[PDB]
């Protein structure tokens, strides 16, 4: 308990704030809020504000339902760019049924249930830090996005420099004003990419920082002219956006992934988590990646995983475990994108590592022979597995599998397949200028 | 339902 | 025999011709040809034109090797927009390697071996009637194809009318001029669509008159300023076009589809050629529609097959059967567009054919409750299976099927497969501009 | 007040701010929902912890007498000719006669939330319409089936869009007037309707809407020229 | 081989 | 009476 409700009161008078934003996160990650008067924030923490859940949905959404608004008193947070007539302020809350139950078709109470689990099996909190990456583009007279790159960078370089713009700078020195907790930032391997690092939060508070820093980074990008997109693969040929989670799991003692006397210092709860991870991987590809463009990013050839294995050190492993050991031992994810919802991933990655621990599965030998190198005949003999080629096929692996679906509760499980299913029938119906650019001539 | 279509 | 060599030098002798263009047809179904002068033609017709065949192969081809370039005298055509500097005239060449054997990767040779196989059966002849469908587009200041249709039409309407223009009533009498029976022409569903209509001629006369057709369609529409078009679904949300087969198997006696004693005046030689027709239609769909935009036009809703069925009068079925009897029966394919290679597309569907008449082959039940009305799962039930959705499936039931193999020979199908498995690969990792329309600002 | 508050600001930045129920073809209309609740000495009136729904003997008589007359002062509450292009199936907007707890676009919903807080929801309503002249006849028309004390038909929760009109016509679900000139004729066969507006008021909302819908059924429109001036 | 690439 | 016609 970080704050109360006095101390809530209090900062909304002594700021002189005017108006407060109740928002959440519907299925497909989209964050969609309620705005309130200052007058209606007793109201507002009596836990009494109603409002339609069926926006939950998304737009598969057919009745409308009443659902309430309790809201979380730690993620109080003013925005810096309110101007001078009343400031606005936000706070991340829970949705609830009419009869005081929180709404199963609700991401992040899906979480909390998946984390409720989590700590029934003994452990005390699932540490994430994510990696997620950005494009910069450049607006037109119309205050259009464009195709144009801010800069023509590189991995790690110094590309930006001084004397004005660097718009990483300014936007890394607003989120540590706004209260966030950032490790480094750099600029990524593609041109007009860049990268900003976060410090090791719990699951729910990692995510609500994630959504918090995409609507920053997106408002403060429009403020110097630019726009901010966190599409997997906006351009061909060039490297993609990803979303790495470095997760950690841990217990009343400590870390429950290190282990001085174990096998690459590694505990056996780790390896559990590894070959849970990696057997349900197939599974929940689609929730990681829901979106048509995020399978474009996973080709060969720009260090995006496409095949099911890991190691310690190689080319685009599906799972990666960094270096580092004691308190900051870690499993890492590559095959998350910035367009996942974070709620829906922690939770699905949660269930298959604690499947994992719980059937005590043995994880596959570790590859480092650069399997890139062979066909895909040559390393099917083995354990390597292909991950899905299209959003279509991840879905059918959705709907085979069913730690996935436990994970993700029937409801939350149904609309995602409902959208994503017209998702992919609407993408594939249409015809597009490749299409006329490779037969309109020729035939 | 379908506003996307 | 039509024409002998004295009366191929006759021809060229009199109507002034210095130009012979030896044309024939690669894998892809790309019209390509070697052009010679006339004081080369008498060694043209001794068969001792060396050429190189791996241009059958296409794109995929690797290695170069010489082949012979047997040309066809039958097939005689002097072009009439040639001007006065001396005619242009073509005939379609045969490809026979430097031992004096047809080459197994030509389409043409691989149609005439299973034509072949078919009188070792028994029958004679193998009638086709081609209804191919084309749009005209508005060429632009540059003489580039744009996005504008040439007329609103619509079904059968009289929509070019007279004063002018009417394009399709142009391209129908230099047809007729040139030499092709044409039986009707008219306007289609979709707007600046038009069908032209053949007479039933033999396969490999009917293959040729497809690619005569195409060509000089093409050459007249660029004429009067407009492109011609055979992309199967240049649109979207507009009619496609199509290019149903009406197949007819003959004997000694005469048409072996129709019998008066039958039920609906069928033979069970046309029932036999049903079933083999309707069982591996999954296998050569891909063969039948190999470009990626051809799936685009299997789609519900625009008289497209989409489920592999046969009936006499329904809203749009695999596989109809006319209401004409006697000499004129005859079964429609109505999947076949015209992006297709009419050589393969006939070798593959006579194969199947055969095949069903040698297993003799139960065909199911016709069907008539309009199948649209249930759902896949309540159809599923009964024989009623769906074509596949994409040219990947399409490729994977080529790889399964043995007697479409066996149909298209292994140079072919091995070419084949290699060509559209690059185009699929090439289509897969593309970004359209649907992606960033649909995932820019919203992720 | 808001209206004009809101026009004016709107106006300031700018922006033109519009009630019109459909503005636009193919896109979602505005609507002015009306909670409605009904007090008493005790409390509210249409709360009872011992009732089925939790709701009172009295709410089921206003739900009766507000479904019997709802094609009566359909009119009243939708009176433009574009109210009417928001009343079409597949944009949220009520199409039927019926009541629901829980259904996609119910003529009448009733909000989960009880005790002081406990009302019914009209969904028909326009910002167009009058509020005086919808709230007095919305009034007459729930003190009539108050008074008669009628009971209200059983709630529709199967999707009623999935049946045809026939095959919905044979229960008690009826279709909303279609037309302006429509719902006229019923204001002019409903006679509490007639009590709840007044004999003025009646007559002179009666003339106008006559007059507006003689205007709109003369014109020629650009529709018809794009569909006619080529084909014939 | 492949040049449409 | 009539200004709207
Ligand atoms: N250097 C890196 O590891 C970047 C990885 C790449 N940007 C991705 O999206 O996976
Ligand atoms: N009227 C018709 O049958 C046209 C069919 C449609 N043009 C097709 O390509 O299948
Ligand atoms: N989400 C909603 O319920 C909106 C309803 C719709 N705008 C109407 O006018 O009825
Ligand atoms: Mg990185
Ligand atoms: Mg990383
Ligand atoms: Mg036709
Ligand atoms: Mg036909
Ligand atoms: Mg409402």
């Amino acid at each position: 308990a970080k704050y109360t409700k006095e101390d809530i009161f209090r900062f909304a008078d002594e700021q002189n704030v005017k108006f407060i934003r109740l928002q959440f996160t519907d299925i497909l990650g989209i964050i969609k809020n309620v705005e309130i008067p200052v007058s209606q924030l007793k109201k507002a923490l009596d836990n009494k504000i109603m409002f339609d859940g069926s926006s939950i949905e998304g737009f598969v959404r057919i009745e409308e339902s009443d659902m309430y608004l309790f809201p979380d008193l730690d993620t109080w947070v003013v925005f810096p760019w309110t101007a001078e007539k009343g400031k606005v302020a936000r706070m991340i809350c829970d949705i609830y049924n009419p009869d005081m139950t929180p709404f199963a078709g609700d991401p992040r109470a899906n979480l909390k249930r998946v984390l409720k689990e989590m700590e029934e099996l003994g452990f005390t909190e699932f540490n994430l830090g994510p990696e997620p990456e950005f494009f910069l583009f450049k607006l037109d007279e119309n205050r259009r996005p464009t195709l144009e790159l801010n800069d023509s960078g590189g991995y790690f370089d110094l590309a930006p420099t001084d004397l004005g713009e660097n718009c990483r700078r300014d936007i890394v020195l607003e989120l540590e004003e706004m209260g966030f907790e950032i490790e480094a930032s750099h600029h990524e391997v593609a041109p007009g990419q860049h990268e900003i690092d976060f410090k090791y939060e719990d699951a729910i508070t990692a995510c609500d920082s994630i959504q918090t820093f995409k609507l920053v980074v997106k408002t403060i990008a429009r403020k110097h002219g630019l726009h901010a997109t966190f599409m997997p693969k906006p351009l061909f040929g060039v490297n993609g956006s990803g979303m790495h989670f470095n997760m950690s799991l841990f217990n009343e003692k400590g870390n429950a992934f290190f282990d001085e006397s174990g096998e690459l210092e590694l505990s056996q709860t780790a390896y559990h988590f590894l070959a849970g991870m990696l057997k349900h991987a197939r599974g929940y590809t689609a929730v990681t990646n829901p979106t048509i463009n995020s399978f474009k990013r996973l080709v060969p050839g720009y260090e995006a995983p496409c095949y099911i294995a890991w190691s310690g050190k190689n080319r685009s492993p599906l799972v990666r475990v960094p270096s580092s050991r004691g308190l900051s031992t870690r499993l890492e994810l590559r095959s998350v994108d910035p367009s996942a919802n974070p709620y829906l991933a922690m939770a699905v990655l949660l269930k298959a590592g604690l499947s994992g621990i719980k059937d005590e599965l043995t994880p596959p030998a570790p590859v480092d022979r650069n399997i890139y190198g062979m066909n895909e005949e040559e390393r099917e003999a083995t354990g390597i597995y292909d991950l899905p080629e299209s959003l279509g096929h991840a879905l059918i692996e959705l709907e085979k599998n069913e730690i996935i679906k436990d994970g993700l509760g029937e409801h939350i499980f149904e609309h995602f397949i409902e959208a994503k299913t017209i998702e992919c029938d609407m993408f594939r119906t249409a015809v597009h200028p490749w299409e006329r650019e490779q037969y309109l001539e020729i035939y | 339902q379908l506003p996307r279509f």
